[PDB]
RNA sequence: GCAUUC
RNA sequence: AGCUCGUGUCGUGAGAUGUUGGGUUAAGUCCCGCAACGAGCGCAACCCUUGUCUCAUGUUGCCAGCACGUUAUGGUGGGGACUCGUGAGAGACUGCCGGGGUCAACUCGGAGGAAGGUGGGGAUGACGUCAAGUCAUCAUGCCCCUUAUGUCCAGGGCUUCACACAUGCUACAAUGGCCGGUACAAAGGGCUGCGAUGCCGUGAGGUGGAGCGAAUCCUUUCAAAGCCGGUCUCAGUUCGGAUCGGGGUCUGCAACUCGACCCCGUGAAGUCGGAGUCGCUAGUAAUCGCAGAUCAGCAACGCUGCGGUGAAUACGUUCCCG
RNA sequence: CGGCCAACUACGUGCCAGCAGCCGCGGUAAUACGUAGGGUCCGAGCGUUGUCCGGAAUUACUGGGCGUAAAGAGCUCGUAGGUGGUUUGUCGCGUUGUUCGUGAAAACUCACAGCUUAACUGUGGGCGUGCGGGCGAUACGGGCAGACUAGAGUACUGCAGGGGAGACUGGAAUUCCUGGUGUAGCGGUGGAAUGCGCAGAUAUCAGGAGGAACACCGGUGGCGAAGGCGGGUCUCUGGGCAGUAACUGACGCUGAGGAGCGAAAGCGUGGGGAGCGAACAGGAUUAGAUACCCUGGUAGUCCACGCCGUAAACGGUGGGUACUAGGUGUGGGUUUCCUUCCUUGGGAUCCGUGCCGUAGCUAACGCAUUAAGUACCCCGCCUGGGGAGUACGGCCGCAAGGCUAAAACUCAAAGGAAUUGACGGGGGCCCGCACAAGCGGCGGAGCAUGUGGAUUAAUUCGAUGCAACGCGAAGAACCUUAC
């Protein structure tokens, strides 16, 4: 949805939001709405709202990534360079216009395709699944 | 003159009179005794550690709680102590008093008393900046302390420029009346003069 | 339109 | 309505970002973006008061429906029914409906309701600023006095007066003055205190003291403006009430300097105020009385507060100030 | 015994007496003044002054700079000089090896010895960087004799252009003149007035004269070394670019001095003079207004021929050459493809001119194949701010003045860039009885109250733009009360 500029430097930070969006909706999981005026019941759930929409698939997240896969080097700059700051591996999908010594391992593509897109997203994450079965 | 005494501007709603009477005639005469009750019990205990003092008339009884961090020097194994002031008190009061020398549970939490801290630290020639943390340290650790404010005034380090600093941790809503504001203030006696000691530690919200 | 100085 | 911090990021660095941009709000109020992500003190809310209803409750408060009294009145037997007092609670949330909108903040209008859009008004003053004010409330470093710069007392002064400034009050009148009659408040105060009847004084007041530590009694049964009637007739006056003469009252050991009030006489300036300048957007301004603190008495026309009667105008942001 | 820079407290004077190398310390509480106690560094010495080197890469050979900090000559041409593409042979001058001679002693340095040690002294090496002679090497620089065509120049065929000079000539408009028509205003400003008219203006029509500048085309476009260059035509004339390699065979680059060109103003002589317009008059504005604004108006602006030689003469960036990602406009040529052969179709290539961006550079701003990047050759220039681009001397000029160019003395800075604020008679967007719309006041009178001022034996003290002044005083006859 949204890079969070930090969400990797700042990791301490951000881990700090992901705990309070824990505790909204652990308290929504017993019952936290509802219980007050409809003012309140709406700022709370306000929250969670954004919370979730950048930070839904890194709630799983404990620490850093060990390597970062990227699908537009050029429209995703701030995470490439927060990754290459970290040194952690920038594996991405390099279209003509981006920058090859950014990135470690470059993957020559189509980056503004969604078939492309999907086609390499899905060749990298079968990389990740036979990895988890080969463990 | 730009904050309210925090007490007072809770004192209908969080925070509770230091005095408990009621008198339409004597009222006067009271307030008059009150007043040289306070000022025989602020010059006596000084080094005992003084948090609050509680003044409860009835007839001819008076009863006076005194709330201190250690009652160890405020009453001797003998009495002492405790002898010495009553003889003082039911002199000056005229009638019979029943010193009920209780003790704080949180010293730290006191207000009051993280002020007189702060103060003898600063009458024994410790640099203020050390005094102020070591006193927001552990109020924090405590854990009823949502947040404190402490702040120091006067000719700080003894210099010749009155300086005003205040170090702050965590929530101090002094604007919020159901807030449960806990205010000290202490004046440290120095070598150059007088520097006042301000503490205010939140504690919670009351709903009442 | 006019409007100097500390 | 702003002022900042923590951890990131950018810069050699002071710093920057966050806090900018678009929209929106009374508001850094919130939304949408966004190398920023969050947080703190401010904003808002929590507290008091006022506007509506519900439930609980009847003395010292209320009196509808029933008895008994008035030469006067809830006066009195009594009554919970209306008020009212004070306790608890409900109610306002842009909650609902229609159109605006980023299916966003928020906005314009309508319904319902006592109230509509932070309902009206208090309390509440962020980080700082002005070497602002206060050593005379108090406290305090240093300096100074200790036969005085301490301390007791009588008398005087703080009240001076050729002038000047500032805040007010009373006027210049007929939308008024005077006389007679008559109606409608709120809030508050009272013990070596508030003091009713009656009687005596033109009156200030005297005498004497009922009753009240007071929702009880006193402060008249509590006001004035108001309303009805009569009179004055545009005149420096039946406007104005300064000044000054005489005679008194009260408090106080004592009213000369230097108290307030009363009665008789006196009857000044003043004909709506130059340049300029101040306050106020609704129960407001204007105007009318009432009470309190201090206080033996009062220089109170001051201050703090209370109710009565009640306007005009706001196209608008060109111009002045912040 | 403040920081550099090792070593701190008390008392005494309080912007005084004094200290100090620099920054700076003394204003009745000084680790900086003076004294004392204590401390620190050195020690028969310790401090001060003077003098030279260092620190100072601050004259930079080692070892610095010139866009904005001090610094690129206004621009060219060219003399001496400096510098030199590829290649063959040769000399052995530079360079390099080796050997010999010399480079006195002392000193210096290594060793060793002698004074009791040391200073000192002695002995033996080295040092003495150099120079001369002999002999060896020939990569590189150079000399000498050749060769070559990539640099440079010429020829030929095309092409674009306000490049320059001379002559002639075109229309619009302003002004004046002559004559109609026609009146009482015109003209000018923020608002006015001087001014022009009513003796016939302005306005409108026709004719005539005369001077200067050339609308549209016309641009961050073209040409020129720079300054600069725009109506048209003709004549004479300079440079540039591409294509072809026909020709010469390093003939190149730069250039101290020097010479030439060089906006505008100004100067000399002779013409011209419509408009504009220093000076000069009035008018207005203002406290004044030797200004800004208005009405007029002379030199000048124009031409001919000379002189002058300055400008923010700026890209604030000297010239030549090679190299170092791209993208995108536009001016002048070549060419290949797609083909209609439509042609801003697209590519390649050469030469200009812009914008944006890498790498690299920069204090930053920024520059970035048109460098301020990476390098080589030559020139000019800088060395803290003022005094001063001034004086003196000299050269040049008709003059104005230009060029070359100090010192004394004085300051602890003067500067560049960028940052956060504040401010603006900057901008944008919003507020507040801020104004506007209203209603009632104050400034005039009398009195009350506080204050200034003046009195007084005392008129106690405090407040004294907003934010002091019916404020501390919610109560001055005595008390209060401080006089
Ligand atoms: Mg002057
Ligand atoms: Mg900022
Ligand atoms: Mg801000
Ligand atoms: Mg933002
Ligand atoms: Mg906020
Ligand atoms: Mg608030
Ligand atoms: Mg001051
Ligand atoms: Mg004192
Ligand atoms: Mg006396
Ligand atoms: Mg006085
Ligand atoms: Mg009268
Ligand atoms: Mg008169
Ligand atoms: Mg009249
Ligand atoms: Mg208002
Ligand atoms: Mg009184
Ligand atoms: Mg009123
Ligand atoms: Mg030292
Ligand atoms: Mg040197
Ligand atoms: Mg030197
Ligand atoms: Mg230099
Ligand atoms: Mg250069
Ligand atoms: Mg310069
Ligand atoms: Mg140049
Ligand atoms: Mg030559
Ligand atoms: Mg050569
Ligand atoms: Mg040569
Ligand atoms: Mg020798
Ligand atoms: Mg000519
Ligand atoms: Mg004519
Ligand atoms: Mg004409
Ligand atoms: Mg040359
Ligand atoms: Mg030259
Ligand atoms: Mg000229
Ligand atoms: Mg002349
Ligand atoms: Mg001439
Ligand atoms: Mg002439
Ligand atoms: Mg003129
Ligand atoms: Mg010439
Ligand atoms: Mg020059
Ligand atoms: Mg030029
Ligand atoms: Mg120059
Ligand atoms: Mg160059
Ligand atoms: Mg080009
Ligand atoms: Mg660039
Ligand atoms: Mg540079
Ligand atoms: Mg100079
Ligand atoms: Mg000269
Ligand atoms: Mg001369
Ligand atoms: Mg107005
Ligand atoms: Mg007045
Ligand atoms: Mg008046
Ligand atoms: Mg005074
Ligand atoms: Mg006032
Ligand atoms: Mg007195």
């Amino acid at each position: 949805q949204r890079w969070l500029g930090g969400m990797l430097t700042n990791f301490s930070t951000v881990h700090k939001r992901l705990q309070r969006l824990k505790e909204l909706e652990a308290m929504e999981q017993t019952g936290g709405f509802e219980g007050r005026t409809k003012k309140e019941i709406l700022m709370l759930t306000r929250e969670k709202n954004k919370l979730e929409r950048s930070l839904g698939g890194i709630r799983d997240m404990q620490k850093v990534p060990s390597a970062v896969w990227v699908v537009d080097t050029n429209k995703e700059h701030i995470a490439v360079g927060e990754a290459r700051k970290l040194g952690i591996p920038v594996i991405a999908i390099l279209d003509t216009n981006c920058d090859p010594d950014v990135v470690d391992y470059p993957i020559p593509g189509n980056d503004d395709a969604i078939r492309s897109a999907a086609l390499l997203t899905k060749v990298i994450a079968s990389a990740v699944a036979e990895g988890l079965q080969a463990r | 003159g730009q904050k309210i005494n925090p007490h007072g501007f809770r004192l209908g709603i969080t925070t509770e009179w230091k005095s408990r009477w009621y008198a339409d005639k004597q009222y006067k005469d009271y307030v008059k005794e009150d007043v040289a009750i306070r000022k025989l019990l602020a010059t006596g205990l000084e080094r005992a550690g003084i948090a609050d003092v509680e003044i409860e008339r009835t007839r001819d009884r008076v009863r006076v709680d005194i709330h201190t961090a250690r009652p160890g020097i405020v009453i001797g194994r003998r009495g002492t102590e405790a002898d010495r002031i009553r003889a003082d008190l039911e002199k000056l009061t005229g009638k019979q008093v029943q010193l009920n020398i209780l003790e704080v549970k949180n010293p730290e939490s006191q207000a009051q008393l993280v002020a007189q801290g702060v103060a003898e630290q600063l009458s024994n020639r410790v640099a203020f900046r050390r005094a102020m943390r070591k006193a927001i340290q552990s109020a924090m650790r405590q854990p009823n302390v949502k947040g404190i404010r402490v702040q120091c005034s006067g000719r700080l380090g003894g210099a010749e420029m009155s300086r005003s600093e205040f170090y702050r941790e965590g929530r101090v809503p002094l604007h919020t009346l159901r807030a449960d504001i806990d205010y000290g203030l202490y004046e440290a006696k120095t070598t150059f003069g007088r520097i006042g000691v301000k503490v205010w530690i939140y504690k919670g919200d009351i709903v009442g």
